[PDB]
């Protein structure tokens, strides 16, 4: 079975994911996959094909989850982890605003999203997260956008040029 | 006095700047470089009310044509073959730009602090979503009515089969929504919408009456009086940010990456489309081309603005330079690639090779010589066991997806660019066609992670991914894209499977 | 020239003779309904489903989607075209949706023309028949031009609260009917103040200006909270459901409904005045058809969702006792209007049973879906604390 | 088939190439406005004029006709098909007229369509809005029932009192306004018998018959002279004018506007009924309507004319008379329903000031045109001196 | 229970019997021989609000695809000269028809006592104002568009000039309005409706579909759909008199009457402007008159009335032996004196000919010789000096018209009947070509006293009476009318004026 929209690696997950039967657990699952699995800098690109279906699924049981085990205030200001939401999005928009440049600054975003994206953080809070952190990350990102040439762009990045053709 | 009196829209306009009041948290909700003036003012004076009347009056007219008399003189199947199938990709595919344009505008609206610029936006975000309306009520007449159902019927999942949905996705899905609001503004309005579609839907409607279509007319015309507002949106978004220190910054540097993105898709998949996809020809796609983006939009209308700091795209050069065989180059691959589309394709007629010679001296040499050879290898004959693509890899001719922007492109082949970057990283292989797409991903490699066709489908049998994704008609065999526009010897699913065709990632081969 | 120079493939005799000879003998396909794949929610496809459904290309990672793989372009710092992050709502569907009154953007702008075509007639009517005449002057310039002219900054601020939701719905059908449900209300706003400069035409000294208005808005008491809860509304929520939700099913159904309905509708005929009321009729009828496709979306669809509707009932009602609290203190503040009136146009007992019919309205239209168990009689209390 | 069997000449290859053949040029003839010899009324020759103006084939011999000779077939006895013999009013031509409105069939029915569609709407939200719960009770099953729906008898009889002209109106801009004035009486009268349809299916045990009401526009007291001066408005006069004349210029202005405006749409709002006053507003945008064309017609056009002004307007002054003594009846009997009315609805000062606006309305509006000389204060006193 | 509720049509037409009441002189206004019942019912439950919506929507797709796409096609312009000028006479002779029946449903409201039955009159009394304005919109709408204007933009004046315009009043216009309400109905729905209306209205689709003309079927099929109510009107207004003694004593004569009356004018006419006056043929007049009059209504339509005491019109046998070569009689009449029409007329071609003599053997040898006579000697060429219709006199063949039908007729050359009843009374001569026409006049003589154009221009030189009827086109010298088709050589003022015709009175002859 290996189709595009249902195959065994999708299967597999499934099964794994219906034995999370505690917040806690199935939160940190939840964490590690993102760490894994999502972004550039995902620890491998084995997933790649399910990866996002497959978080979807693991998001499912959490917020289901964290709906049972949180009261309601907790529900709407606290993460998946217990963490006061303000808190930490204050504490990360501090940290971006301090990036002296937009390597640092895209690796605070980047670990934002992997570390609390919903159901880990309220997505109120999320939101206004993205709304924040992306505004400084583009600021650095964008200014003198092309004054870097290729040739050493390639360097900063740090890519290994495998092949190049003209 | 009791004379008969009433109030107008313009009337209630006068105050709708006020509407708006101060608040600490009265600010966008969206992540942005820019700041939109608090007093930006917007050209026309609507009202709800007033829209929707000026709406409904075009929509009577329009529905009136399409129920009685284009239906009465059998206007939905009185058109070339070719056509038919062209409609499929041409109405479906502006129909996700269309409707991406409804939630690209609830982001300007959101931008937007004059209540005044907000109401532009407010417009636009329904004009979008009546045209969303209008381009599936073509494939849905052309379907109800027409010589070829499939495809026009099931488009919203058939057309996830092929690799040009990909690219289509890049400048008319994520490109109007994805990234900073003005960024997004820039894809749509100040380019995409100036310097392609508008020009794009009458020129559309034109190569439609030529090829028998009167259908396609009467929408798009319909579409077409909408468009000077969202017009207005745009060069009204450049205005509410001219003022603000970050203009000078990023601006340019916005639009370049906006227009690039918009001319990488369009220069070559429109020209395709007119060219390969009809009977009868218009005008030269490289005439149309150098009319529009550099004479019309990158001379009149991105001059007007340079009094507020816009800029000619620097990549524009580049953009021409690469823009004349681009669609020749393209089509070579659709068909060669046939059986993952949702339409049926043709190879061309020798009145058409004399043409394309006429009008792309050196056209013949290339392109003819190549698909003469595939007509040869029976590429139109269920019974060939031929797919053009067999024909690249006993060649070495390896097709690559550009990870930016997801057009396919063979660089061993084509006559116009035949740059290939690759580039491993973090456990990855990566491969672009120009310095401009290239520099977007090293700069901003989260934006693009988009996974290509050959990556999706790597070792997978051709007729499985067809079958799994319902590409087939009616008859549960006979597929739905077509290597030829005949009535005849069509294509079952089995005569794919007899190929043994299996699909492999191109860029594996790198070390 | 009288013909033309360009030659139609339709009518010209010899390309349409190339396209006839090009036909195939019958369609290549016998299924000639666009559509068909749609699940149906009634007897028989419709036109509107057929025209809407999965026009939104998401991926099957995004509930309901049939593509597949991420999106080509994203947001700077990784954030997805449209995403399961943006709503702590969860569902098998986002596609299951359907408008009740199945309004596509055609039926959409015919009736909203009708309406106003019949709006601008009855206008020259009211004028030219000299109706203006009976209607009390007090009634006309302290609580037309100033209370209900204010009322149109709470319609306008539930207006802007959907820019956000138009730009993340979901699914198609969700984002067209929340385009819907907003352009009503920036309508009825500016129904208000459609009256205001009416009224400025026939009564000589009307200002139609919106200064006293927007002052009483801003700056005004009766309002005060109700202004702070359409800000709250409208700014401080990112989640696209809880906007839609809380402005629908809690704040307008409660706050909204008894301006609208158990105020102005009620208290204007009183007064002579008939033209209000024309125009609230068109408020209540837009109201009344929002109503319909938000139990549908987040009743059928999401409160009975058959996988998670037991984690969206709690998060409704966490919602719901999140706004409840704010639009309780919006309905007390506005308690304050009362005492404005001269004496003997109402009293306790007509406005407590007004406050009743209102609370028991959204009980069983909205808190009951959800199992919300509000007290009727407490919420009452509690708003009656602010008559003066 | 897929092509079908029928070869049309606009698309047909061979068939079409023979009519291009035959083709001149160029039009054989510049002037492409049909209607051309007409004389504008306005700035340029509308639409409405073009379509509608000398449709009629009336020879010279009729004012106006630009045709010659007798009627092909008469009535027995020798009666023409339309002739100057069946209205005592005289002019230079019957073809002056025009409706200020410019209303021809289609615009016509496009907007009463809307309006049609609306109610629909409105009727909708009204119930689901459940605004049945705040009226009045004895209004409702008293006076909306049994005296609001007998008026539908009046309406229906001046409906009636329009067949007579529709036969022999002598042009076609005359026919087209009579017509729909008597269709818009008629609508009218069906739409006050769906408000009651209406409240009977939300109001438990209200009635829809007609029995009631009918009973008292048939026997009852209050609609007696009403009723009188209608069934004579109708069925004894033969002279299609007297009969528009007199029912828009006399009864229906004196009378029917008292009691929609003055009466029920002043006082149903006073008891929480703003269900009638939607139908009302229908009811004045068309009597307002209307107004308009009988005013061209009878004063612009007859009162005013260059030949007859003087014979006309005293032809006018004398049905004003004939008719104002049947009319000053009908509203002293309806004088007596006030009576009806639970204690401290209204006072004789109110109903005075709405008497004088309708007399006063009607004197500016109509009796001064014909230059007829009538008295506000012995009118409004011989009617007062109905109160009981 | 605040269930969304309304009321629609039927629930509201329940009670609309109701409305009527009792009293003294409810009672019609015009002199009738019958009795309505006042409780007979309608077919339709319809309110005024729910006819209105019902028309609108029809109203809708009609002018959207006016407006819209058939003006983008040029439908207007793209239609055979001889159908061109064919529409100035069928749009307006039928406009006269629908604005009399304005008038005429007007008396039968006037005239039903039962409730529901005015309100079945009522809204033919809207229909009828509608196709009125329809017609007269096919008019406004090819002078407009089309190839030639002149006669579509001022046949409500030209058409006095002719003799076919006499006739169409009879039956059109006085036929519907003047004598007992029953025989105007009879005249109106049973016959006019019922027999001719109703399917000639789709014949005329039919016709103009084969020359080009897609205006004429996108109005005339609209008004198409609203004659269903009006049918019924007609059945109901027998079943309302069945009950009345005096139907048994005056409903076979009256209903006898109106036959032969309307089959009068309708029998030449409409055969003569289906087959000369398009160039495509769709099907024999004789075939087509055969079905209506004896198959659908003489046979069908007559036999379901059976019950209520009708049967078939005593001269229907009659009307099928005067009815053949009917309007082939009736053209050359017609052509001979075209100087008197407001549209240009043509000849018959080659291949016209050879269709008359397939479908009329003998048409030839009479007709065929005599057309190509009139064309060798120049009867299309201004300079010739001839007119047809000094042929006539040449050849001693005076040309009479009907005192009571006004239908022009030729007994020395007909190949039709030959009948002629020469009558003089007090001082008063009067020509007859039937028996039927005769006993009308006989029994009735005050009814018909209609002048003939013989006797109003006796005396007058035929130049004078079109310059003084303005039957001229813009420059105020070419006529409107014409003999042949073509652009060039139109007769001008002056080519008839040197003719020197002079009208006479033929019925003086007799002296
Ligand atoms: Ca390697
Ligand atoms: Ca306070
Ligand atoms: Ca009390
Ligand atoms: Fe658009
Ligand atoms: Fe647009
Ligand atoms: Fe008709
Ligand atoms: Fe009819």
């Amino acid at each position: 079975k290996l189709g595009i929209h249902s195959n065994d690696t999708r299967d597999a997950w499934v099964n794994k994911i219906a034995q999370l039967n505690t917040l806690e657990k199935a939160a940190e699952m939840l964490k590690q996959f993102r760490m894994d699995h999502t972004t550039p800098f995902r620890n491998s690109y084995e997933l790649d094909n399910d990866y996002l279906w497959i978080e979807a699924k693991l998001e499912e049981k959490v917020a289901v989850l964290k709906a049972r085990a949180f009261n309601e205030v907790d529900f709407r200001h606290k993460t998946a982890f217990g963490e006061d939401a303000k808190s930490v999005l204050d504490g990360t928009v501090a940290k971006m605003n301090a990036a002296k440049d937009k390597w640092e600054a895209e690796k605070i975003h980047i670990g934002f999203r992997q570390a609390y994206k919903p159901p880990i953080m309220p997505v109120n809070y999320f939101l206004d997260g993205e709304r924040q952190l992306g505004t400084r990350l583009m600021e650095l990102r964008n200014l003198n956008y092309y004054d870097t040439p290729l040739e050493e762009l390639r360097k900063q990045r740090g890519v290994r040029v495998v092949h190049l053709q003209s | 006095n009791r004379a008969p009196t009433s109030v107008n829209a313009q009337e209630v306009h006068r105050w709708l700047q006020s509407f708006n009041w101060d608040f600490k948290n009265n600010r966008t909700k969206y992540a942005t470089k820019y700041k939109m003036a608090n007093e930006t003012k917007e050209q026309f004076k609507l009202i709800a009310k007033e829209y929707a009347r000026m709406e409904a009056v075009k929509d009577e007219r329009q529905f009136g044509s399409l129920q009685d008399a284009l239906t009465r003189l059998n206007a939905g199947v009185r058109v070339h073959p070719k056509w038919n199938e062209t409609m499929k990709v041409v109405s479906n595919f502006l129909e996700v730009g269309e409707y991406n344009a409804i939630a690209a505008t609830g982001m300007l609206w959101d931008s937007a602090q004059a209540a005044e610029q907000k109401n532009g936006y407010l417009a636009q975000v329904l004009d979008e979503i009546r045209h969303t309306h209008q381009c599936a009520y073509v494939n849905y007449y052309f379907a109800k009515n027409g010589q070829d159902p499939a495809g026009h019927n099931d488009a919203r999942r058939t057309r996830t089969i092929g690799p040009l949905w990909k690219g289509m996705k890049r400048v008319f899905s994520d490109g109007f929504i994805s990234g900073d609001a003005v960024e997004c503004s820039l894809n749509l309005q100040l380019v995409g919408e100036a310097c392609f579609t508008n020009p794009l839907i009458v020129a559309v409607t034109e190569w439609a009456a030529a090829n028998g279509d009167e259908i396609t007319p009467t929408v798009f015309l319909s579409i077409e009086t909408d468009e000077l507002r969202h017009m207005a949106n745009g060069y009204q978004t450049v205005v509410s940010i001219a003022n603000d220190p970050a203009s000078a910054k990023y601006l340019n540097t916005d639009l370049n990456n906006a227009f690039w993105t918009q001319q990488k898709y369009f220069t070559p998949v429109l020209g395709m489309l007119f060219e390969y996809g009809s009977k009868f020809k218009v005008e030269p796609w490289v005439k149309t081309w150098d009319r529009w983006v550099y004479e019309d939009w990158g001379g009149i209308w991105i001059g007007r603005l340079g009094k507020y700091g816009v800029e000619s795209p620097r990549s524009l050069k580049d953009a021409k330079q690469d823009a004349y065989w681009a669609h020749h180059d393209l089509y070579l691959l659709a068909y060669a690639l046939w059986p993952t589309g949702f339409f049926r394709l043709a190879l061309p007629d020798q009145e058409e090779m004399e043409w394309f010679e006429a009008n792309y001296p050196g056209w013949y040499d290339h392109y003819g010589k190549i698909y003469e050879e595939w007509r040869a290898r029976g590429c139109e004959d269920p019974s060939s066991g031929f797919i053009p693509l067999m024909w690249f890899i006993e060649n070495n001719h390896p097709i690559y997806i550009d990870r930016v922007s997801q057009v396919p492109f063979c660089p061993s082949l084509a006559k116009g660019a035949s740059t290939l970057r690759v580039h491993e990283y973090n456990g990855e292989m990566h491969t672009f066609s120009d310095q401009w797409g290239e520099r977007m991903w090293l700069a901003e490699p989260e934006r693009y992670e988009c996974q290509n066709i050959f990556e999706q489908y790597e070792g997978r049998e051709l007729s499985e991914v067809i079958a799994e994704l319902h590409g087939l008609r009616s008859d549960g065999k006979t597929l739905i894209a077509q290597p030829h526009v005949r009535g005849d010897k069509l294509w079952t699913l089995d005569d794919i499977k007899r190929l043994n065709c299996v699909f492999k990632n191109p860029v594996k081969a790198f070390n | 020239s009288m013909l033309g120079e360009r030659r139609r493939g339709l009518t010209d005799p010899e390309m349409a003779a190339v396209i006839l000879k090009a036909l195939p003998e019958a369609p290549l396909d016998g299924n000639n309904k666009m559509g068909y794949f749609v699940t149906p929610r009634w007897k028989r496809l419709t036109e509107y489903e057929a025209l809407t459904v999965y026009a939104q290309p998401n991926a099957d990672w995004i509930a309901g989607g049939l593509d597949w793989g991420d999106w080509t372009q994203k947001f700077h710092g990784g954030r997805p075209s449209w995403g399961n992050e943006t709503t702590e709502l969860r569902t098998v569907d986002w596609f299951k949706h359907r408008d009740p009154l199945r309004r596509w953007h055609a039926p959409y702008v015919k009736d909203k023309a009708e309406e106003w075509r019949y709006t601008d007639r009855f206008l020259q009517g009211y004028s030219a028949d000299g109706q203006i005449r009976a209607m009390n002057p007090t009634w006309r310039d302290e609580f037309i031009n100033r209370y209900w002219g204010a009322f149109l900054f709470n319609e306008y601020g539930l207006f802007n609260a959907h820019s956000q939701g138009a730009r993340e719905a979901l699914s198609d059908v969700t984002r067209v009917s929340l385009a819907f449900w907003g352009f009503d209300k920036i309508d009825i706003a500016q129904m208000i103040q459609l009256e205001r400069g009416f009224l400025a035409k026939i009564v000589p000294g009307f200002d139609e200006s919106t200064a006293v208005p927007k002052a009483e808005w801003t700056n005004g008491e009766v309002y005060k909270s109700a202004r702070l809860a359409v800000e709250g509304l409208w700014q401080e929520v990112f989640d696209w459901n809880e906007s839609a939700f809380s402005v629908h099913a809690v704040y307008d159904a409660l706050f909204g409904q008894f301006v609208r309905r158990e105020f102005f509708q009620r208290l204007a005929p009183r007064f002579g005045d008939n033209l209000t009321p024309f125009f609230i009729n068109q408020a209540q009828t837009y109201f009344q058809i929002a109503k319909q496709g938000v139990q549908d979306l987040y009743y059928n669809c999401l409160g009975d969702d058959p996988e998670f509707s037991d984690y969206n009932r709690t998060v409704m009602r966490n919602w719901t006792g999140k706004w409840l609290e704010p639009t309780i203190a919006a309905l007390r503040d506005f308690m304050g209007l009362f005492a404005k009136l001269p004496a003997g146009t109402t009293d306790k007992e007509e406005i407590t049973a007004s406050l009743y019919r209102v609370v028991d309205d959204w009980i069983e239209d909205y808190a009951s879906r959800i199992d919300f168990k509000a007290d009727r009689d407490q919420i009452v209390k509690a708003v009656l604390a602010g008559l003066k």
